[PDB]
């Protein structure tokens, strides 16, 4: 049946200021089937203490997930997000810019 | 606010390999999440997502534990049923889902009612908004069409949506009001980024905002534009609220010309943006 | 309140 890939959205709860507690979102969605992997990284590096939401689906039948974690951005800091599904053949990872 | 929804969601995924399908019931009243059940978590118990759920009683949890526990059980045959309809293998996984709810109008009263259910992502059969016929998608959804047709599940559901639902649909937005019956308006800004010597990019936000649903639009001279515009996916920020943005490429000091349009139920009239600092 | 006792079979 269909495979359909996740699009993905790397972003901040609150506006990004160097040096202020914040947290760090990777919306994942549209993908089918649920399995999927997805994990949060700071300078290449997964981060632990990531916690997500419950799984749910939109009209089209499609998935969506929040994966996030409490974190610090820096001037210097890289977070990124990395999903495997199904349907990618290698990990994607999509790194944050804070004006996104 | 003034439309409302109560909707659950259930997915369930089969393990050919080992042991029982993977089954997650969510359930929502508008864009609010208030309960779940994952097979998986320890406590196999309807579970509060939101606090104005914890105030019900043990009896409440209980009956809510017993559905959803024997839907799961529904889906685990249903996921069987399936593959000997549709002639698939024993190795694969396969999924179910099941959406159904009631809204409620601008009056308080019942609007509508709903009942979908997919097998691997795709339309299978559905409630039609009568509540008395149902939409099957192909041979294998008419079987259980006359199935159901039959036993008065239509009946039996549409006493649910218009009563039950309805009531206590009614009942959470009261207890939780706070939260349930208090629009967030956008909090919007605008940010300006060059891309060129010749061209800048104007970005619109829209940010912490309730319910979900919201309307972004860049006009030029008072008319509208989506050439050269980027809108984002609605997103969740985590705290219950919401985000967006959009976005458009203008000539390098001709930005004054643009406005952005700003439509929530937390408005009373729109937001219009304009780069003039 | 989800709609009970337990959804028909397919």
């Amino acid at each position: 049946m269909i495979q359909r890939t996740p699009k993905i959205q790397v972003y901040s709860r609150h506006p990004a200021e160097n040096g202020k507690s914040n947290f760090l979102n990777c919306y994942v969605s549209g993908f089918h089937p649920s399995d999927i992997e997805v994990d949060l990284l700071k300078n290449g590096e997964r981060i632990e203490k990531v916690e997500h939401s419950d799984l749910s689906f939109s009209k089209d039948w499609s998935f969506y997930l929040l994966y996030y974690t409490e974190f610090t951005p820096t001037e210097k800091d890289e977070y990124a997000c990395r999903v495997n599904h199904v349907t990618l053949s290698q990990p994607k990872i999509v790194k944050w810019d804070r004006d996104m | 606010m003034g439309s409302h929804s109560m909707r659950y969601f259930f997915t369930s995924v089969s393990r050919p390999g080992r042991g029982e399908p993977r089954f997650i019931a969510v359930g929502y009243v508008d864009d609010t999440q208030f309960v779940r059940f994952d097979s998986d978590a320890a406590s196999q118990r309807m579970e509060p997502r939101a606090p104005w759920i914890e105030q019900e009683g043990p009896e409440y949890w209980d009956g809510e534990t017993r559905k959803v526990k024997a839907h799961s059980q529904t889906h685990r045959v249903d996921l069987g049923t399936l593959r000997g309809y549709y002639n698939q293998s024993e190795a694969g996984s396969h999924t179910v889902q099941r959406m159904y709810g009631c809204d409620v109008g601008s009056d308080w009263r019942f609007l509508r009612g709903y009942h979908q259910y997919a097998y691997d992502g795709k339309d299978y059969i559905a409630l039609k908004e009568d509540l008395r016929s149902w939409t099957a998608a192909d041979m294998a959804a008419q079987t259980t069409k006359h199935k159901w047709e039959a036993a008065h599940v239509a009946e039996q559901l549409r006493a649910y949506l218009e009563g039950t639902c309805v009531e206590w649909l009614r009942r959470y937005l009261e207890n939780g009001k706070e939260t349930l019956q208090r629009t967030d308006a956008p909090k919007t800004h605008m940010t300006h980024h060059a891309v060129s010597d010749h061209e800048a990019t104007l970005r619109c936000w829209a940010l912490s905002f309730y319910p979900a649903e919201i309307t972004l639009t860049w006009q030029r001279d008072g008319e509208d534009q989506t050439q050269d515009t980027e809108l984002v996916e609605t997103r969740p920020a985590g705290d219950g609220t919401f985000q967006k943005w959009a976005a458009v490429v203008v000539p390098s000091g001709q930005e004054q010309r643009y406005t952005c349009h700003v439509q929530h139920e937390g408005l009373p009239k729109p937001l219009t943006l304009r780069w003039e600092p | 309140r989800q709609w009970g006792p337990d959804p028909a079979a397919v």
